[PDB]
């Protein structure tokens, strides 16, 4: 069974998609945190509070609750 | 992860905005959990259809399933272009 451990391998096509969407997520997260706090106001400083704020206020960001606590 | 994510965050926010050393740290950590979570999930979905490996469609389905469906459009075109360059050299 040591030739069947090499089962469920990750393909190149998958490494690709995984990397592409993690970048999309980073941009989504950064941008959502900012819009949600300053709307369309420019030149602002995104602090930690904003990120925990978007994690609090967003259901799809629910899984980040333990990794992005209320207080740093 | 520390370098390429800073460029991702600068690229997403207004060219005049800023992110504290603290916020960027969280974002990076989040990007990590995101990825583990999506793989974890895509892996799950792949077994619910009981097939051996994770397809690009399983990941595409897990994303729409995790409420990140706004992602799927771009990712499919990305996937289209990828499949093309591969079928050449």
């Amino acid at each position: 069974m040591k030739s069947s451990m090499d089962t469920g391998l990750i393909t190149n096509e998958v490494l690709f998609l995984m990397t592409k969407c993690t970048e999309l997520f980073v941009r989504h997260l950064a941008g959502a945190a900012y819009t949600e706090e300053f709307g369309q106001r420019p030149g602002e400083a995104l602090k930690y509070e904003h990120l925990s704020q978007v994690v609090n206020k967003n259901k799809n960001l629910e899984f980040l609750l333990q990794i992005v606590p209320q207080k740093i | 992860p520390n370098a390429v994510i800073g460029r991702l965050i600068k690229e997403a926010l207004p060219e005049s905005a800023s992110v504290s050393k603290e916020a960027r740290a969280a974002i990076a950590r989040a990007a990590s959990v995101f990825a583990i979570f999506v793989t974890s999930s895509s892996t799950a979905l792949a077994h619910k259809q009981n097939h051996k490996t994770i397809t690009a469609k399983d990941i595409l389905q897990t994303l729409t399933e995790l409420d990140f469906e706004s992602f799927v459009p771009s990712l499919t075109q990305d996937l289209e272009v990828y499949r093309k360059v591969v079928k050449e050299k």
